């Protein structure tokens, strides 16, 4: 649903570099490729994961049955 | 509808369309016109079931009634046949066959 | 305290043949919350 | 889990398909190895599956209300001495606790029948358990004492050997083995393939377009790009095989997308640096019966004695008019008997 | 093996055959009864001499343990003294089972298979070569499984209508059991002149498929072939591999098979002087040529069938199974791709 | 025509001598086929 | 000591011993590959190799044939042990370079 | 052949060493054995992971089983040599003690922050503890633990592993059981962020390639891969340990006959990452010893 | 069926014929005349179906 | 030795060798041909 | 017809095992 924990093909942790990736494409305006680089995603598999995330969770969070 | 293109390189929209008329075919024909032989088989079996080869080499029904006096007119099995006349591959391996 | 309105989100409790409804909205739509309970799960 | 396809169809963004994902960029294996992947079948890495590969969930919703009529059907517990062991799978209000595990037979709801003086229960009747999610109960238009209620049920559907999977290229294949990540052939680069599809599912299929997606996907990721794949952007001149085959060369990998590989078991480089890449794959819904159903012995019939259909009631398997013949043919009067 | 059928755990434990209790089996049926209905191998119930059933259901060690040793008890009733008890054992690999896939059109769509248990499977498992019969496909397709219920039945399903008893169809006289996909592509690749092997590999492959504790030993010792290439490097060719398999299998009393056949690969693609179009078996040896769908598929006068007439269905049918492993083996060691270059 | 053919048997007082396979399947008698064309006998000694 | 960890399949084993096959549980190619290569370094092993009857049952089959000096048993040992006697050497050569780096 | 003729000749070099990984080569060994080492360092070297996880309550969006599955993946920084295994014969109360397992929980309630810069999108200032990280994972020591793991507390290797998200009113709390195990089971145990080797390519040029054919052949491979000679002008190999096996050279015709890409079947280029639990050199030690042991266990088993 | 309950008795031939009022009124265990089947509590009505 | 065994219900067997191939005649390539021609 | 335009700045994003990126 949200950032997958480890990688899919090696296990290398990945669920962390989400918040920094966004900050890389946002503040530093780096491209998709170089941002995935300095973030520690070398093999494509790992890169894959992040490059194509869908933080769709935040789409749900707007349906909180605990408020007006 | 001639294909001046190929699957590797790329076919054109014109070609592609006509192509659809084609792949839809074999699927409009084997699907819109499915008539099962569920009767054909039962038509035969259920009448010919009891037909068999007795111990006298004759081919009768179950009630004794006779249909033939021998299977193929020679009474040969349809499977023990394969190399019954492969005389070549026969005299080869003779000693094995025998 | 075992219930919550699905509309106005006001936590409430029903009695014996009480108003099958929110005592605030009147939106006769309801849901019971999750009570601090336990289930057995493993990471697989 | 869900992702934006590396190989896109530009018109994807315009139609806004990101707000409603559907696939998952997958690492793909163009190879015959295990030899369990023939007949258009396919192979999934175990360590991926557990790692979370395309894990899905099912949701069923059931309504209760004994309004089959002057009311008499009240939810909760009556004073009569009911069983007791209903006080675990269920709260005191007659509605179950949220996130409770329940399989066929388990209690779902508790109500008193004033004309029956016995507090009874509707149970769960699916050949497979679940955990509770929702708690739906509504009154009528004002007092009309509770009658109508429902709820939702979470049902784990971990990718099991058997469900269907196919990219967007008419490549339907069923899973035959969930191969251990240790027996999988690993790459020069050090990558255990996510999916394995057999090259013998291609010549009589002609779906070259996948082959494209491959190098197409691999690159774009390596460089950080969405590869545009809207129909007819290339023509006989400038062909994908080149355009992308370059991006791969300019990235550092072999031209036609060839990658050196080793046999997880033997451990020596194989023969040809088998060519592989990445594809947007899709998980096909449990569109399978799967549900085997055996039949030692159980339910029959009053007028015939022969067991009746079922699957969920252990129904015997039919020996129809066709198989009747088959046996007849061989000459097995006993097997018939 | 081809003549085999994969048996999923969740089944065998529920399917039971009524075996007569005597001395020869007593050793067994005992043990089983102990293991009860939930541990394979075993049983779920006992029929005494009066016909009454005994569900070892909610039973544990003891109760079973006892009821066990009571297999060889006399008769309280002088009427039924001739009878002995019958244990309802789990279906073991020694048994036979009937497999079928509707619609059953020809007799090949309903055959019998040797039993073999596979722990950890959520579905039946079937060798490929069979696809020709039942008309299989492995794409969401189901089959029926029937269990014999009296020794008279089993007999038929083991010697009249089993698996190999139908190598040739009634329709004309052609095979229905050969190979497919990986197999074809693999086979040949290994048989080309371009295939070379050293001692290590030679032997390794040979055993990786041969299996001596299998059903084909022929001599309690695995034979070998002198290396075609001696010095400087001792090597053996693919074409010898076959020959090696050929000898350790065909009855060690019958002369090696001799055949005159061709494949589906013009002398062309091979290059100048190549005769790899023609296949020449002589004396249980692959002298020249490559092996093709024409050879180990469903093709008359192909080496398979050839073996059939000479050495019978079994020797043959097996050969196949054993190859299907060697083949899938050679593949897992070298692989077979297809890229843009193709 | 299950019903009519039936009338053909009653109105003829026919004797269905349970021969044809179809006729046996109803009664459950072993069929004329192969393993049902011959019989079985026990060569038992001590009878004189 | 354990007993089911290793069993000899008596069927394809002569009476002399220079031919025999064994079934091992709880062990795959990992061991089979390494070991088989070791057995082949014994000048009396005329035949060796390892078979996995099926990947669904953690089984490993080894066949070893000999000329006649030693029988299946021995060969297995000479290798079984020589194995550990080798990986041990690895651990040292690697240890010293870890310590000096 | 002799084990001695082997120890004398066999050799190993260490390329790069680090806390998270290292590079190195094993030379003169056979590919069968190396490979063995492989399957090991991934599937048989123990480590710590979370197995059973009991839900005290969960009212976030992330459904239960999912939640569980997850953390059961999080990397665990605990020397797996400090814990004992688990006997899968004893019932649940005798199966889980102190020196047996490891206990961890996590209790977060989230609420709205009325102090938000009235005009903020970010959920950190609008909401209190909306995001849940791996640093949120709480270690609850049990008896024999308050002294055992007193020096090295338990902490996820990667703290900012984003765990759960939620808006106000939501909460999570549920301790979970955690033991040891290996990759061959459930990859959660795999103590590596992968590790594998690769046969060292051998590039051998047939005839001298001088002149311009030097800069044109040199630029057909990764950098420094092909250095140009001085005076001679002819190229040569610098370090075959830099080749990506692009096979590039084999595209431009002139060279499609001047060389040959091959292998050196005794030279293995090893690289091994790490989840964080066990440092590399270690994960190697165990593996080698792992095989050594598996064997001896056989030397001492009698036959049936 | 079991391998220990055989019987050597078997029908050889089958015939079809009409039922005379005789055989009928003789073999019949009971005559039926009443429409209803059950009383006022759930029991077989005399002469009922 | 290549004879046919007394018993075989060649009848039934033949009904199969007919009904099974008549499934390849689903499509179309003067006279009557295929499925119908058999009806007649 | 415009050719399918290659996006620019294609760099080496791959090297041998156990190697950095600074080699170039
Ligand atoms: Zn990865
Ligand atoms: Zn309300």
């Amino acid at each position: 649903m949200i950032v997958p924990v480890r990688c899919f093909s090696c296990g290398k942790v990945v669920g962390d570099k989400w918040e920094s990736y966004l900050n890389l494409l946002q503040e530093d305006e780096l491209d998709e490729g170089t941002a995935l680089s300095r973030l520690g995603l070398k093999r494509y598999c790992c890169r894959r994961m992040i490059l194509t995330h869908v933080d769709l969770i935040e789409k749900f969070l707007r349906y909180n049955p605990l408020e007006k | 509808g001639y294909v001046k293109g190929r699957f590797y390189s790329g076919i054109k929209p014109q070609e592609y369309y006509f192509h659809c008329m084609a792949g839809r075919e074999g699927l409009i024909d084997t699907a819109v016109k499915t008539s099962r032989s569920g009767y054909l088989q039962r038509c035969l079996t259920k009448q010919l079931e009891g037909v068999h080869v007795s111990y006298d080499n004759s081919i009768r029904d179950a009630d004794g009634t006779l249909v033939q006096f021998m299977y193929g007119g020679d009474a040969i099995d349809i499977t023990k046949e394969s190399h019954m006349t492969q005389f070549e591959f026969c005299l080869d391996n003779y000693y094995a066959l025998l | 305290l075992k219930y919550i309105c699905a509309e106005c989100s006001s936590k409430l409790s029903l009695s014996r043949t009480d108003a099958v409804r929110c005592k605030d909205c009147g939106h006769r739509i309801l849901l019971k919350a999750r009570t601090k309970r336990l289930v057995q799960f493993e990471a697989r | 889990t869900g992702q934006t396809p590396i190989v896109k169809a530009n018109l994807y963004d315009d139609y806004g398909m990101d707000n409603f994902p559907n696939g998952f960029n997958a690492v793909v294996a163009v190879i015959s190895y295990t030899g369990y992947d023939m007949d258009d079948a396919m192979i999934i890495n175990k360590s991926a599956d557990e790692r979370g590969f395309g894990y899905g969930t099912m949701y069923k919703t059931e309504k209760v209300d004994l309004a089959l009529n002057p009311i008499t059907q009240h939810f909760g517990f009556g004073n009569d001495e009911w069983p007791k062991e209903w006080l675990e799978k269920l709260d005191e209000d007659g509605l179950p606790y949220i996130g409770t595990y329940v399989e066929e037979g388990d209690p779902i709801c508790a109500y008193f029948d004033d004309t029956l003086n016995k507090t009874k229960i509707k149970t769960y009747h699916s050949s497979e358990p679940a955990y509770i999610e929702e708690v739906n109960l509504i009154g009528d238009e004002k007092f009309q004492e509770l009658q109508t209620v429902s709820i939702k049920y979470r049902i784990r559907r971990t990718p099991q050997i058997g469900d269907k999977f196919s990219s967007r290229h008419g490549q339907k294949g069923v899973c035959s083995r969930k191969w251990p990540t240790i027996d999988m052939p690993f790459s020069e680069t050090g990558i255990q393939p996510d999916i394995i599809i057999n090259p013998h599912a291609f010549p009589s299929r002609m779906t070259i377009g996948m082959f494209v997606e491959s190098l197409a996907g691999k690159a774009g990721a390596l460089h950080g790009i969405a590869q545009d794949s809207t129909p007819w952007i290339f023509n006989e001149d400038d062909t994908p095989a080149d355009y992308f085959g370059e991006q791969l060369a300019k990235a550092g990998y072999n031209y036609h997308g060839n990658e050196p590989m080793y046999s997880g078991a033997t451990g020596e480089e194989l023969r040809a640096d088998i060519y592989v890449g990445v594809v947007y794959y899709q998980r096909l819904r449990h569109m399978v019966n799967d549900k085997f159903q055996v039949r030692s012995t159980g339910p029959v019939n009053s007028l015939t004695m022969q067991p009746v259909k079922g699957r969920k009631r252990h129904g015997g398997i039919r020996v129809g008019e066709m198989e009747r013949d088959a046996l007849i043919g061989h000459g097995t009067s006993f097997l018939l008997q | 093996e081809t003549n085999e059928i994969g048996v999923p755990p969740v089944f065998a434990v529920k399917l039971t055959y009524p075996e007569p209790v005597t001395a020869y089996n007593i050793a067994e049926l005992r043990q089983a009864v102990i293991n009860g209905p939930d541990k394979w191998p075993g049983a779920t119930q006992i029929q005494n001499e009066d016909g009454s059933l005994v569900s070892l259901i909610g039973m544990s060690v003891e109760q079973r343990k006892a009821l066990a040793n009571q297999l060889l008890t006399p008769s309280s009733n002088v009427s039924t003294h001739t009878l002995n008890k019958k244990v309802y054992r789990h279906i073991k690999n020694r048994d036979v089972v009937l497999m079928n896939r509707q619609p059953t059109l020809h007799k090949a769509s309903m055959m019998g298979h040797k039993v073999r248990v596979l722990p950890n499977e959520k579905t039946l498992r079937l060798h490929y070569a069979n696809t020709g019969a039942y008309n299989a496909d492995f794409d969401g397709d189901e089959m029926n499984m029937h269990f014999p219920q009296n020794e008279n039945a089993r007999a038929e399903a083991l010697n009249l209508a089993n698996t190999d008893s139908q190598y040739l169809t009634p329709t004309s006289g052609s095979p229905v059991r050969g190979l497919i996909q990986d197999h074809i592509s693999a086979g040949v690749w290994l048989t080309s002149k371009d295939s070379f092997f050293t001692r290590e590999q030679y032997q390794q492959y040979i055993y990786g498929c041969i299996r001596p504790e299998d059903g084909h030993t022929t001599r309690s010792k695995i034979v070998t072939l002198p290396p075609t290439i001696f010095k400087p490097y001792p090597l053996w060719t693919g074409k010898q591999i076959i020959t090696t398999v050929l000898l350790n299998v065909t009855p060690p009393d019958m002369p090696g098979i001799n055949l005159i056949s061709k494949n589906k690969i013009k002398n062309e693609y091979w290059g100048k002087g190549s005769l790899e179009n023609e296949v020449l078996f002589k004396d249980g040896a692959l002298l020249c040529g490559i092996l093709d769908k024409s050879q180990y598929g469903a093709s008359k006068y192909g080496i398979v069938h050839s073996l059939h007439e000479v050495y019978g269905p079994e020797v043959a049918a097996k050969v196949l199974s054993v190859l299907g492993r060697l083949f899938t083996n050679y593949i897992t060691a070298t692989a077979f791709t297809c890229g843009m270059d193709d | 025509t299950t019903c009519q053919f039936l009338t053909k048997a009653v109105l003829d007082n026919e004797r269905e001598q349970l021969d044809s396979p179809s006729a046996r399947i109803v009664v459950g008698k072993l069929n004329n086929v192969g393993t049902g064309s011959f019989d079985v006998l026990a060569k038992v000694p001590n009878a004189a | 000591p354990d007993r089911e960890k290793i069993k000899l399949l008596t069927q394809a084993t002569s009476e002399d011993g220079t031919s025999a096959s064994f079934q091992i549980v709880e062990e795959d190619h990992t061991l089979g590959n390494a070991l088989r290569y070791v057995i082949m370094k014994n000048p009396d092993v005329e035949f060796c190799g390892y078979s996995i009857p099926h990947p669904s049952e953690n089984l490993l089959n080894i066949r070893i044939q000999t000329y006649g000096e030693t029988t299946a048993v021995d060969a297995l040992q000479k290798g079984l042990k020589d194995l550990m006697d080798l990986c041990d050497v690895v651990e040292s050569k690697f240890t010293e370079k870890i310590k000096s780096m | 052949w002799n084990v001695e003729k082997f120890k004398k000749d066999f050799e190993v070099n260490i390329s790069s060493l680090d806390a998270r990984e290292a590079n190195f080569d094993l030379i003169n060994i056979d590919t069968s054995i190396a490979n063995a080492f492989r399957r090991i360092m991934i599937s048989e070297v123990p480590s710590v992971a979370a197995e059973y996880v009991y839900f005290f309550n969960n009212t976030s969006v992330i459904q239960d089983e999912v939640l569980a599955h997850r953390i059961g993946l999080v990397p665990l920084k605990v020397d797996p040599d400090m814990l004992t295994w688990v006997d899968s014969n004893l019932p649940d109360d005798e199966k889980f003690t102190d020196e047996n397992t490891i206990v961890l929980s996590l209790n977060v309630k989230c609420t709205r922050n009325p102090d938000a810069p009235k005009g903020s999108t970010d959920p950190k200032e609008l909401y209190n503890n909306a995001h849940v990280y791996a640093r949120d994972l709480k270690f609850e020591p049990q008896g024999r633990q308050s002294t055992t793991f007193a020096d090295c507390p338990v902490v996820p290797a990667d703290p900012d592993i984003l765990l759960a998200k939620l808006r106000p009113g939501q909460e999570i709390s549920l301790k979970a059981h955690c033991i040891l195990g290996i990759g061959g089971d459930h990859a959660k145990f795999s103590p590596v962020s992968t590790a594998s080797y690769r046969l060292l390519p051998q590039i051998n040029i047939l005839q001298p390639i001088k002149g311009e054919s030097a800069r044109r052949f040199q630029k057909c491979f990764p950098p420094g891969v092909i250095g140009i000679d001085e005076g001679s002008d002819e190229a040569y190999v610098k370090d075959a340990r830099k080749d990506t096996v692009s096979r590039e050279v084999l595209r431009y015709e002139e060279f499609a006959d001047k060389v040959k890409l091959g292998r050196v079947r005794n030279h293995f280029i090893f690289n091994v990452e790490s989840a964080g639990a066990m440092t590399p050199e270690e994960i190697f030690f165990k593996s080698v010893r792992i095989l050594k042991n598996k064997a001896e266990y056989l030397k001492n088993c009698p036959i049936t | 069926m079991d391998i220990s309950k055989p019987v050597g008795s078997e029908i050889t031939s089958v015939d079809f014929g009409i039922l005379t009022a005789k055989e009928i009124r003789n073999l019949s265990a009971k005559q039926i005349t009443n429409p209803t089947v059950l009383d006022n509590l759930g029991h077989p009505v005399s002469g009922g179906l | 030795r290549s004879l046919i065994n007394p018993g075989e219900a060649v009848g039934i067997i033949a009904s199969q060798s007919v009904g099974e191939p008549s499934t390849q005649m689903t499509l179309n390539t003067n006279v009557t041909l295929g499925i119908p021609r058999l009806r007649e | 017809r415009k050719d399918v335009p290659k996006v620019e700045g294609l760099k080496l994003e791959h090297f041998a095992t156990g190697y950095d990126a600074e080699d170039f």
